[PDB]
């Protein structure tokens, strides 16, 4: 029990650093936001 | 000012509210534009 608990705690501790260090782990949601922004900006620019 | 009316400045006709702008129009600049090629700020005739 103790070894399993320690392993789980270590993994949960490392997961935050893994998310924070890499700046491309959340690329899907950012891609969604960027796609919406690009579509709207293009529609605005077509007025010229 | 501060109430949206029809404006006609030197043949440029439009509608909207006019406010004292904080833009730093350089001395060779007459009117400003935004990302969609529309007039955003304008310089007055008579008094500048
Ligand atoms: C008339 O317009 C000129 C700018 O061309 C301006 O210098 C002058 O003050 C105006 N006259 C009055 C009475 O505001």
């Amino acid at each position: 029990q103790k070894l399993i608990a320690n392993q789980f705690n270590s993994a949960i501790g490392k997961i935050q650093d893994s998310l924070s260090s890499t700046p491309s782990a959340l690329g899907k949601l950012q891609d969604v936001v960027n796609h919406n922004a690009q579509a709207l900006n293009t529609l605005v620019k077509q007025l010229s | 000012k501060n109430k949206c009316v029809n404006f006609n400045f030197n043949g440029l006709k439009g509608t909207g509210v006019l406010t004292e702008s904080n833009k730093k129009f350089l001395p060779f600049q007459q009117f400003g534009r935004d990302i969609a090629d529309t007039t955003d700020a304008v310089r007055d005739p008579q008094t500048l």
